[PDB]
């Protein structure tokens, strides 16, 4: 049973730059049965490279594969706009298994998030539940963490977040985190705060409201 | 040798065996445990078989093997079911011998006393042209017969020079059933029959055969006091199959230093050809022979390239190729032997299938020629796989074919080594399976 | 111009058997090997197995023989069956043709979304995300619906700049929830009306929720 580890997890580049994606197998693939696939959001994968270094039919020459043994490389000599996507390596030597994928995303200048907090609505508190929402708007890079604090007690297991695709115009991300409590639990405390840490923030930014 | 038929199948087969002929140190004997005396007459010959040696019978009075059923063993008696099984090898009958001996029915194994005027009660295995016949005859003279009519395509036929495994079951309350290689191939109702009083001898010999040149081979002749069911038959048949020795097309052990025509199991109507010395091999259509009047046709054998297997390390050992042996494969061309292999960085398809070359001779270019002859799949078929290695014990793949085009040559099935096959070894049909066909007196093209 | 089209049930209850079909157009099953893959939401690719016109099959060993592939050359179709489905079998399922004498796949279908859940069809509740203290953010929380998808847009086509509609998340209840937000000039909050237009076609639900600044 062969596992593959791809690195890096995320690659931030500009059009025209060289992209080097790595794949490392848990055993030597002496057959060189290593392939690379491209997947854009919402679409089926697309074969790029097989036999470690053969280009699939119709694939542009800027895509090349190399390597042997346990270490394999996909190179995109000059990134084009249509090349920002997820790339998966696949070994087909012993059954068929994939790496966990590398994302190629557009590099831009650091941009701190604008942070907004939304207390639950009155119509919802009638339902018996309470949702507090934290919006992190138009930031780069994608890595940002949200911590919920209820009376300065940091929360665990009661919040979910999701993130937009990189914006096609300004290349930023936005993030929404929802803290959900029961109506009974919500009226237990007074301060609800959203702490965000991001590379564009010298010090973590906190937004909060007092229930009432 | 009675049994509780709720028993485990292996136990059923072992303890219902009344008689079982084996050849050990060139002596035919009964290993069943009931110790029936076996007499081998001077001209009963011994040939290669499925496991060790087999009985070979030719057409004269001295070529016979007789089993004196030890004192008293009973397996037919009255309405007792019984099964007979044996490996059988019958040469392909020439078109010549067919239309002049088609009507001559001759027995090869029988418990019927043979008198000059008549036959009398018992059972017999007999051949009549391309028919294999099973006859039961009771003491009142009634007869029942299965007539197995072999198929007309002799490349795939059962009475055409390959070892095949026969099993005939007799349920006195219903039918007699004929199996070949575990598959039901013929049947007859036998309900009307009365008592079968056979001779106290079983005779293996060509009896009433008008063709002086006729012969047969027989191995593992065995008798059970039960009508075996299909599961028991299937277990019995596969109990004889093993990977230890590789097999030629006829079922005999594969041998070093012996010329073999190569045929792909998946494209059995094709031969291997050579583009040119130092170049690649490819498949072409083999010629065929058809004779509708005689109910036969076949692709002709012994066309196309001849190959020779040599030990990779001469190692002095016998001449048998065992599964797992390291070998070198040669092509015989223009009275010379030319090594088969893959040059380092030699031409290959985009999927890395490596194109094999014959007699490649570039000085300073390593030629990878180390092969492993192996049996990786399809135990019931007399086919072999060949695994090619580079200089670092890495697999370059199994020898197979790739449909493609080299240069401006026609599109061809080209011989390659490919690792693709290893993810596919349980598939029904693969182009990595090869027959090794030696010339044989039991098959001449008409 | 060979095209593959998956088809299946969108939704399956747990412990039932999932059946999917792939239909080949502009070509036939022929002697190709044909494969199925799946990709759970946000989780990357997994090969399931292959099938061949001879009937030969093979499977990803780690899937523990829960899948059965089959083929019907007369309809130019091949199929997948998956027994005793679990929520962990929610995924997009892809069919694909293997490349000749390789185990890579070079022709793919678009995929078919399979959700396995015991939740009943349920329209969303839409709650306002009210603005407050020169740009402001406001939005709609679209909560507790099943199944996917909902669509959200603002002011009947008049408001598209600055809108972020986030991917839905699945809650422990088994229902989905998402938010749509928009950033606007804080000076427009007194005069411009903001209405989020929500559609949930599975339940024939439409919501148009005016989002108003909260008073004190």
């Amino acid at each position: 049973d062969i596992q593959m580890t791809q690195s890096p997890g995320t690659l931030s580049l500009s059009p025209g730059e060289r992209a080097t994606l790595s794949c490392r197998a848990s055993q030597s693939i002496t057959s060189s049965f290593l392939a690379w696939y491209q997947q854009k959001p919402g679409q089926a994968p697309r074969l790029l490279i097989y036999g470690a270094s053969s280009r699939a039919t119709g694939i542009p020459d800027r895509f090349s594969g190399s390597g042997s043994g346990t270490d394999f490389i996909l190179t995109i000599s000059r990134l084009e706009p249509e090349d920002f996507a997820v790339y998966y390596c696949q070994q087909y030597d012993t059954s068929r298994t994939f790496g966990q994928g590398t994302t190629v995303e557009i590099k831009r200048t650091v941009a701190a998030p604008s942070v907004f907090i939304f207390p639950p609505s009155d119509e919802q508190l009638k339902s018996g539940t309470a949702s507090v929402v934290c919006l992190l708007n138009n930031f780069y890079p994608r890595e940002a963490k949200v911590q919920w604090k209820v009376d300065n007690a940091l929360q665990s297991g009661n919040s979910q977040e999701s993130v937009t695709e990189q914006d096609s115009k300004d290349s930023t991300y936005s993030l929404s985190s929802t803290l959900t409590l029961s109506k009974a639990d919500y009226e237990k405390h007074k301060v609800y705060a959203c702490e965000v840490t991001h590379q564009g923030l010298s010090s973590p930014v906190t937004k909060s409201f007092n229930r009432g | 040798c009675w049994v509780d038929n709720e028993e485990d199948i292996d136990v059923i087969l072992k303890k219902s065996t009344i008689l079982n002929l084996d050849i050990n140190n060139d002596i035919i004997s009964d290993i069943s445990g009931f110790n029936s005396s076996v007499i081998t007459y001077p001209d009963a010959q011994l040939v290669p078989g499925i496991n060790g040696k087999a009985i070979h019978l030719v057409n004269n009075e001295s070529s016979e093997v007789i089993v004196h059923k030890a004192m008293d063993i009973e397996y037919n008696d009255m309405f007792n079911n019984f099964t007979v099984s044996f490996w059988l090898r019958v040469p392909k009958v020439s078109a010549s011998h067919l239309e002049q001996y088609d009507t001559n029915e001759y027995s090869i194994i029988s418990s019927m006393k043979k008198y000059s005027l008549s036959i009398g009660s018992g059972w017999s295995v007999s051949l009549k042209g391309n028919n294999l016949i099973w006859t039961l005859k009771d003491s009142a003279g009634e007869v029942r017969q299965i007539t197995f009519r072999d198929l007309s395509d002799k490349f795939n036929a059962y009475l055409a020079n390959k070892w095949v495994f026969i099993t005939i079951t007799n349920d006195r309350l219903s039918s007699a059933n004929l199996y070949i290689n575990g598959v039901l191939m013929g049947s007859a109702e036998i309900t009307g029959l009365g008592a079968i009083r056979e001779d106290n001898n079983i005779t293996l010999k060509l009896d009433r055969c008008n063709n002086n040149n006729q012969y047969v081979s027989i191995d593992k002749f065995r008798i059970f006091c039960k009508a075996l069911n299909p599961k028991e038959i299937e277990k019995l048949y596969t109990s004889y199959l093993s990977i230890t020795f590789l097999r030629d097309f006829w079922g005999n052990p594969l041998r070093y230093d012996t010329e073999y025509y190569l045929i792909p199991v998946a494209y059995s109507s094709k031969d291997v050809q050579l583009k040119n010395i130092t170049d690649y091999m490819y498949l072409t259509n083999a010629p065929s022979y058809t004779n509708g009047k005689l109910n036969i046709y076949y692709r002709r054998l012994y066309s196309g390239l001849k190959f020779i297997i040599k030990r990779y390390t001469p190692n002095n050992i016998d001449s048998f190729v065992r599964s797992g042996d390291f070998i070198k494969l040669y092509v015989s061309y223009n009275n010379n032997e030319h090594i088969v292999g893959y040059p380092k960085d030699g031409n290959a398809f985009n999927n890395l299938d490596r194109i094999l070359r014959v007699g490649y001779n570039a000085p300073g270019i390593p030629l990878y020629k180390k092969m492993e002859a192996v049996k990786l799949r399809d135990l019931k078929t007399y086919s072999v796989q060949l695994k090619l290695y580079d200089d670092k014990d890495a697999s370059l793949g199994l020898v197979g074919t790739h449909n493609g085009q080299i240069g401006n040559d026609p599109n061809r099935d080209i011989l390659i080594a490919s690792n693709w096959y290893f993810n596919h070894l349980k598939d029904k049909t693969l182009t990595c399976d090869w027959y090794f066909v030696p010339t044989d007196e039991g098959w001449t093209n008409d | 111009q060979v095209q593959l089209q998956e088809s299946g049930p969108g939704l399956v209850k747990p412990s039932e058997t999932l059946s999917l079909r792939c239909t080949v157009s502009g070509g036939s099953i022929s002697s190709y090997y044909w494969s199925w893959f799946r990709q759970p939401p946000g989780k990357g690719l997994e090969w399931i197995g292959y099938v061949h016109y001879s009937g030969s099959t093979n499977y990803n060993p780690s899937l523990k023989s829960r899948f059965t592939l089959s083929v019907d050359t007369s309809k130019s179709q091949f199929s997948l069956r998956l027994r005793s489905v679990t929520a962990a079998d929610t995924a997009i399922y892809y069919c694909a043709r293997d490349k000749y004498q390789t185990d890579v796949s070079d022709i793919w279908g678009q995929g078919t979304v399979v959700t396995v859940s015991s939740a009943s069809t349920k329209g969303p509740s839409v709650f306002p995300l009210a603005p407050s203290s020169g740009t402001a953010a406001l939005g709609c929380l679209v909560k507790d619906y099943f199944p996917e998808p909902v669509t959200v847009s603002w002011n009947s086509g008049a408001l598209t700049s600055g809108v972020h509609t986030f991917p839905a998340v699945l809650q422990s209840s088994g229902l989905y929830s998402l938010s749509s937000v928009v950033t606007v000039p804080s000076s427009s909050l007194g005069t411009q009306t903001y209405i989020c237009n929500v559609n949930h076609k599975p339940s024939n639900t439409k919501v148009d929720k005016r989002v108003e600044p909260k008073s004190c």
